């Protein structure tokens, strides 16, 4: 058998006691990235379907929580994400703005206006 | 990530990854000789029939195994590197392939100190003078500082001559291959 | 803990436990779990042992203690089982007490070779006119019964079993047939009702019933046929005659497919593994007919298959047709129409049993077969005659349920039919004639039927007296 | 016992128990949850880890949450206080009428009655419906398949069966809705309240509803049939009576089982169904039997994928059915109710050895005459009504009278027919059809047989409409 | 050498040799069994382990059991002392008549003949069967193949060919029964003993029998075709004679492979078949050739799964045969027997330069008329045979007459039907089909040809029909 976190980098870190200076509770280091799926090491306090945020300004949804790693799906091109990046919790499941402030507005899947008519009013949010 | 220093010979597999982690950890800080000695020590320590019987049973919890191994490591005064390696192998449940790690590191350490395993095969044994000239010429084959590690097996299956392996280099002056070559030349 | 004769369940789940230990466990050996279940050690792997659990995996837990019994999978066999119902491992489930048997036979024992066997020379009487005259079944034969949902296959099996009583109540030890009924993946309600039906016909005193109903784990349904076949092989090898009825052999195929898929084996055609043909041939090659140097016993087999929408060229039907010595194609169209048993005599054949058929039945059924064959090809003068005679015969071969006939009554009825005595009787009244006619010969003229049965042929004097009887009766009907 | 969530892949949760493992099928409650989440164990992966299928949304779970081992499988409240109460698979009420107060709890994973706890004699369940009781009698403790399922009267027929069985034999009933649309679930709740089989006031209900919603994870829609079976098994065993168990739909039962099997990571079998299809169906269908104490008669609504009768799902369910009813759109058009297809309906016990020679002969005669009329209708449509003989116009008249008499007025449909519901016993039905077949009523008008109870009601209707 | 079992999965056993490893195909003996268990090596796994296929039941094998290398592949007894005997996979007699006393053993894994050994001669082998002789004429020294699903006539046809060809054969003959009924092998044995083809008390036996029937594991069925091939090869190469090699059923050789392939850890290919289907089939089937040292006229019965000729196994076998004979269930349902499909059956020697010009012209005329009838069949089935021109009605009548005439009564079926076996010399076949084609017999009834020898028997049958 084998695990994806058994790469020699993690074992190297843990052998010489370098795993105590890294906060493996609210941050993680990308083990793999490919075809829009990142496999992250750490994020031990991350909830299923919670949104994490990569160092390069991208977002992602953590879908697969396995014993070794977290499977995050990236909300954009995985061009900007590299192995070793830093992924931070956002703390909240994905939610979107709601209200009459959206009527007549074209928005994308996450409530961001894409019609260039200005910001989106948004008084209330909803999961 | 931490730019690990690669070993000379790349060992692959689970043992390869654990051994490469250990080698990278030791190479920085510089403790390769001491850690290799400690690895040889744990080679026998775990081999004890009681310890082996208590570590090959997957129904003793990993907690108990880690505690027993911590007690053994403290009782033997190891480097923190070897203690952490044993702890890591115990947590991941990779104890059943611990020797393969110690073996791997050995293969990984021998090349570090410069060694090129060699093999010589002949129909019958050799007189020590001829073995001495073999030593000399083979050391001629190697480079500078690369000690040699000769092995002289005896294969009567071949009908004479010699067969020599130096690393991946191979020279076959055995009567059997010459017989085969000439015979195949006839049939064509 | 003795890690040689005992191990600990590493991982349960799917009905395939992985055990750690049992270093001295033989392949295909039976082990016993702590809770009470039993398993068979399939995969002897370097580091563990794959034990298939003959029961519900709920009872097994990771950590439990597996102890090897020391013997290959075997079942209790003997005379002590007759009249008892038993699960797939030989443990009684009818609550009439412990089975109490002295001999144990392996379920995986190999079939007899080419020299022990001998051609099929004795008839296995089923008391079904259509089966007995048109597709006879010998002793030692393997005659597949293949049909659909509700078309009357279990009826054929149970009529056979109930009919064997004429012989199992007599004294001739060379005609007694001991029946075995293996029920696989079948409603337990049906099995209970069937057992009551047999008990009401005094047909349990010589019948074993092996149950692996739909609520029983897949390994039990996969193993029930082999337990039954060993229970029958006992009689076969002890010089007696047995008749095992697997019902169905397609539910066993489904159970084995489940077992294989849960083991992550490469699905083949219709997701069935590659061993299905081997699974069934291994089993149906044991229905042999030993020669007198080995006892002279026999073990008939009547596997049952349920086609799907009448598809006979499916995968499992074709395997078992390539394994068996004949067919009894029960057609759903005929069954719904009104013909029962709905045997499609056109497509149903018996390669082997043709030479085992009884002479008295042989001569009459020969002309019956020719007449029906001619009628089949025309469905003026000769055409009208063939239609009339064929319809008479077809209405003659209709039969009731749980009312098997002795060979002599079948001979009398078919003789009346084929010799044209009913060629004037209206086609609807034939049954009314039939059920009446039998009573007559079953009452006054027992001497004639007894003489036919004893002599084993319709002698010329027997022919003349039968002619007189039928014509005189038809005069007053 | 307490363990930790180690993994969460979709609706599958891997938990780790450092102390002692729970056996397979147990239920574990996740501690730290705003709403009760129950995980049913299904595997023992080794290293003290177990794999569980979740009965509710796993979103918001964290690798490490504490999970408490209940110690027994899903246990639901069973008793007389569940009658008229909706409750989901894990037994929590969902009708917002307070807790289901009971002194009994039953685990939903039980075993089929042993071989000796089995009735050896067939029976007949008299539902008080002419067509069902004549052309397709419902065996006691036997599965009945019910086809059609679209604006043909399935719900009204279900409610009428509930009412008759709770009025004739006095047994109660369970309605397990597997994969149930919430809109249709609420509509059914209200239809039951209106017709009267549920009573929110006086506690004289006759139905226990168990809804496994259509938006619950696959691990919940696969077990609601078992919750319904448990609620019915209480009444069978403990109360010692005959129960009805309506399973709507059974294809959704098999489909949810298939989804769970795929999620756990098992190779699909024939048409992409679970490799355990036959046993998954059998373990449930084998608990619907006639023990020596009571009995459970099940009525599965059945859906045939692609209209293919050989698809593994119906090919496997039909192996268990002991009868069949076929509501047809083509008969609700004629105003006949219940719109049961007299000819397509089937029964296993329609056998002279079981239902008796007189019942069998009457049923066979009615079927034959109806087939004759069906054949003659082509001649009428083509060659015109004149072409008939006089021994065929008579059969046409008799068949039309029989079709009218097979219709009945239900007690739960008095707001649709303006009449008063009739629960016709069996002897009345057999005598009525025997008389009609004999020709004793050839002088009456056809409409005198439409929507009446016994035959005497047809006589009275003829007198009232002719005079 | 000496190794120890380490794994025992199904019929695949892993054996670890610390000393010298055995080569591949090399046989091993499991030391400690009641009988002889031979393990044929198949792979080297590294770490000094070899995977092996067991030539017998593996039940009772204990991990750590001892295995002894034998140094050479499965070597079987070959010679003129294997005539009249019955052998199994490993050469052990199974007729209970004493050890096969030969002074020369042959390894069953020899290599195929090179290219400079093939013989290009192409003669015609007359079998006395009308359909086989006219449309798909078998050739002497070539490979032949009978394709057909279950119960269409493969074994009856092969027994007819045994009878005919191997009664008029002065050379030797070898029947290898791989994966067929054991009682069929017993019947064959006793038919030969009766027919004089085997002398239990002399040295004039001309048939060697090998048998790996269906009851044996997958490792014995796979490697029994090779045993038959070796027994035939000796009589070809060494004795320099002309051999007949009947096989039945060769599909079971590939099927058995797919049973062990799964356990050998190989990725399945098309329909669960081993990835090496065509290579194994080729290495088996290129040893059955007729070289310059002798001749083998091999007839192989090939089973078509689920009547699917698109299946990988028959589809791959088609490319290894000179003459085929696709037996068809559709034709067999019409009563035609042998059910040879005249349009699927082919042959290499159907060349006007080998069979003639009357034979070739008649065969092509028959095929053309049958193909025209096949083209019409779809319309005939719906619109009826009345919407046909007169030329088309003539074609239909001629084609039906020809279809019936291709049916023949075999002697081996005398027991089935009571008819009398018929042989039809080639000239009579050609003449009869010439006459039918020209229209000389358009006044006869088509059922006058059903199952007759030469055509004059058809005329006699028609005359009797007139009476
Ligand atoms: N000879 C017969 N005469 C009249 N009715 C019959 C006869 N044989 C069978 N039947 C009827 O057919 C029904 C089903 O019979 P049976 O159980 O033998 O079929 P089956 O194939 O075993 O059914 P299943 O496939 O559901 O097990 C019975 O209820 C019986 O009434
Ligand atoms: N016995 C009856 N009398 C009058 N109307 C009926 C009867 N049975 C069914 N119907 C009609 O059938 C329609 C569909 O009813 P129902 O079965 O409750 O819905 P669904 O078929 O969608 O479940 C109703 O509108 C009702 O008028
Ligand atoms: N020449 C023939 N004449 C009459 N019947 C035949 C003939 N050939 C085959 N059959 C029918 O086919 C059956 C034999 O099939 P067989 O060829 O032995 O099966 P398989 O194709 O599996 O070898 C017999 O029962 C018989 O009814
Ligand atoms: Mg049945
Ligand atoms: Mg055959």
């Amino acid at each position: 058998k084998t695990g994806t976190a058994e790469v020699s980098s993690i074992l190297e870190e843990r052998i010489l006691g370098a795993d105590t200076s890294v906060d493996l509770e609210e941050t993680g280091r990308v083990l793999s990235i490919g075809d829009g799926i990142a496999r992250v090491h750490g994020l031990r306090n991350v909830q299923a379907e919670e949104m994490v945020e990569f160092s390069s300004g991208l977002k992602g949804m953590s879908l697969n929580l396995e014993p070794d790693n977290v499977g995050v799906v990236v909300f954009g091109n995985d061009k900007l994400i590299k192995e070793g990046d830093i992924v931070k919790r956002t703390g909240a499941i994905v939610d979107v703005p709601v209200g009459e402030e959206l009527l007549g507005r074209v928005v994308d899947a996450l409530g961001n206006a894409i019609d260039g008519k200005g910001p989106i009013g948004s008084k209330a949010r909803r999961r | 990530f931490a730019k690990l220093v690669r070993p000379p010979v790349q060992i692959y597999g689970i043992e390869g990854r654990y051994a490469t982690a250990l080698y990278s950890a030791a190479s920085k800080q510089n403790k390769l000789e001491q850690v290799e000695k400690e690895l040889l020590r744990v080679g026998q320590i775990l081999k004890e029939p009681k310890m082996a019987a208590s570590l090959l049973n997957p129904y003793v919890k990993r907690s108990v195994k880690v505690k027993s191994l911590s007690d053994m490591t403290a009782k033997e005064k190891f480097s923190p590197l070897t203690s952490n390696l044993i702890n890591l192998l115990a947590e991941n449940g990779r104890l059943t392939n611990t020797p393969a790690v110690i073996s791997a590191f050995s293969t990984m350490m021998s090349v570090h100190r410069g060694e090129v395993p060699c093999t010589v095969t002949t129909a019958s044994a050799l007189d020590e003078a001829t073995l001495t000239e073999l030593k000399t010429v083979l050391k001629s084959f190697l480079s500078k500082g690369q000690v040699l590690k000769l092995e002289v097996k005896i294969d009567p299956s071949i009908m004479g001559g010699m067969i020599v392996r130096i690393g991946e280099k191979y020279v076959d002056m055995s009567a059997k291959t010459k017989i085969q070559k000439l015979s195949r030349a006839m049939r064509e | 803990v003795d890690l040689e004769e005992t191990g600990r369940v590493l991982s349960i789940g799917d009905g395939i436990a992985r055990v750690h230990g049992l270093r001295n466990v033989q392949a295909e050996e039976m082990v016993e779990f702590s809770s009470g279940l039993k398993g068979m050690s399939l995969n002897l792997e370097p580091d563990n042992v794959g034990v298939v659990v003959f029961g519900n995996d709920k009872l097994i837990k990771e950590g439990d203690i597996v102890k090897r019994t020391g013997a290959i999978v075997d079942v209790p066999v003997g005379e002590e089982l007759l009249g008892r119902v038993v699960d797939a491992l030989g443990n009684a489930i009818d609550g009439k007490g412990p089975i109490g048997s002295k001999a144990r036979r392996r379920v995986g024992l190999k079939a007899p070779g080419i020299i022990p066997r001998i051609s099929v020379r004795e008839p296995m009487q089923t008391g079904i006119k259509a089966v007995d005259s048109l597709v006879p079944i010998g002793r030692g034969q393997r005659e597949l019964i293949i049909g659909d949902r509700q078309t009357g296959k279990t009826s054929i099996a149970i009529d056979t079993i109930i009919n064997q009583k004429r012989f199992n109540d007599g004294t001739d030890e060379k005609k007694k047939l001991y029946c075995i009924y293996v029920a696989i993946g079948q409603k337990r309600s049906t099995v209970a009702q069937l057992v009551k039906r047999l008990t009401d016909a005094d047909a349990m005193k010589y019948t074993i019933v092996v149950s692996a109903t739909a609520s029983d784990a897949a390994p039990l349904q996969y193993l029930a046929p082999y337990s039954g076949c060993s229970m029958g092989e006992y009689f076969r090898d002890n010089g007696k005659h047995a008749l095992i009825i697997y019902d169905d052999l397609s539910k066993q195929a489904v159970a084995y497919r489940q077992m294989s898929l849960l083991l992550r084996r490469p699905p083949g055609r219709e997701a069935y593994p590659g061993d299905v043909f081997y699974l069934h041939s291994r089993l149906l090659e044991r229905a042999a007919k030993m020669n007198d140097a080995f006892g002279g016993g026999s073990l008939t087999a009547l596997p049952v298959i349920e086609t799907q929408a009448g598809d006979v060229s499916a995968y499992i039907p074709t395997n078992v047709i390539s394994i068996t010595d004949g067919q009894i194609f029960l057609e759903t169209e005929l069954f719904y129409k009104g013909i029962r048993p709905a045997i499609n005599v056109g497509l149903s054949v018996s390669r082997v049993g043709s030479a085992a058929q009884t002479r008295a039945m042989k001569q009459v059924a020969g002309t019956m077969k020719l007449e029906l064959a001619q009628y089949r090809e025309v469905a003026d003068a000769a055409t009208q005659q063939l239609l009339s005679r064929g319809v008479r015969l077809t209405e003659l071969l209709k039969q009731g349920q749980y009312s098997p006939m002795a060979i002599e009554e079948q001979v009398a009825v078919i003789y009346a039919g084929v010799r044209g005595y009913l060629d004037k009787l209206e086609p609807s009244k034939i049954t009314k004639f039939e059920n009446a006619f039998l009573s007559h010969v079953i009452s006054q003229h027992q001497a004639l039927l007894g003489k036919i049965r004893t002599d084993g042929k319709i002698s010329e004097e027997s022919d003349a007296k039968l002619k007189e009887i039928v014509t005189n009766f038809l005069a007053g009907f | 016992t307490t363990g930790r969530i180690v993994a969460v892949i979709g609706a599958v949760v891997d938990v780790q128990f450092d102390e002692g493992l729970p056996p397979i099928l147990n239920a574990l409650e996740v501690q730290g949850r705003e709403t009760r989440l129950v995980l049913e164990v299904a595997q023992h992966l080794g290293e003290s880890t177990v794999r569980t299928i979740a009965m509710d949304g796993t979103e918001g779970l964290v690798r490490g949450q504490k999970v408490l081992d209940s110690g027994a499988p899903i246990r639901i409240p069973v008793g007389p206080e569940t009658l008229g109460r909706i409750m989901n698979v894990i037994g929590e009420p969902i009708d917002e009428r307070g807790p289901i107060k009971t002194k009994q709890f039953a685990a939903i994973h039980a075993e089929a009655p042993e071989f000796v706890e089995m009735s050896v004699e067939q029976e007949i369940l008299v539902t008080g419906i002419k067509v069902v009781d004549l052309l397709a009698p419902y065996a006691k403790g036997g599965k009945i398949g019910l086809f059609g399922g679209a604006g043909v009267g399935k719900t009204v027929l279900i409610m009428e069966l509930i009412n008759n069985v709770a009025k004739a034999h006095g047994g109660y009933s369970v309605f397990a809705g597997v994969g149930e649309r919430t809109r249709e679930g609420n509509d059914l709740y209200h239809e039951m309240i209106e017709s009267g089989v549920i009573n929110l006031k006086d506690a004289t209900s006759k139905v226990a509803l168990v809804y496994g919603q259509m938006n619950e994870p696959p691990g919940a829609r696969a077990r609601v049939a078992l919750t319904g079976l448990t609620v019915a098994e209480y009444f069978r065993d403990q109360e010692g009576q005959d129960v009805l168990l309506f399973i709507d739909n059974i294809f959704r039962f098999t489909q949810a089982g298939s989804e769970v099997s795929a999620l756990l990571g098992r190779i699909p079998s024939a048409v992409g169904y679970q490799p355990t299809l036959a046993t998954d169906m059998g373990t449930m269908q084998e608990r619907i039997t006639t023990t020596k104490k009571g009995s459970i008669t099940s009525v599965q609504a059945i859906y045939v994928p692609a209209d293919d009768l050989t698809d593994p799902a119906p090919a496997t369910t039909f192996a268990h059915l002991d009868a069949t009813t076929v509501l047809s759109r083509a008969i609700a058009e004629l105003g006949i109710y219940p719109a049961v297809d007299p000819l397509d309906s089937t029964s296993r016990i329609m056998d002279p050895n079981i239902v008796g020679s007189e019942h069998y002969d009457v049923a066979r005669g009615v079927q034959k005459i109806l087939q004759d009329y069906k054949s003659l209708q082509d001649i009428i449509a083509i060659l015109g009504m004149d072409e008939l003989s006089e021994e065929d116009k008579l059969t046409v008249s008799r068949a039309r009278k029989i079709q009218r008499f097979l219709s009945q007025p239900f007690q739960v449909a008095e707001v649709f027919t303006g009449h008063l519901g009739k629960l016709v016993p069996l002897k009345e039905t057999i005598k009525g059809f025997q008389q009609i077949l004999a020709g004793e009523y050839d002088h009456l008008p056809e409409q005198a047989f439409y929507m009446v109870g016994p035959i005497e009601e047809a006589v009275a209707k003829a007198d009232k409409l002719a005079e």
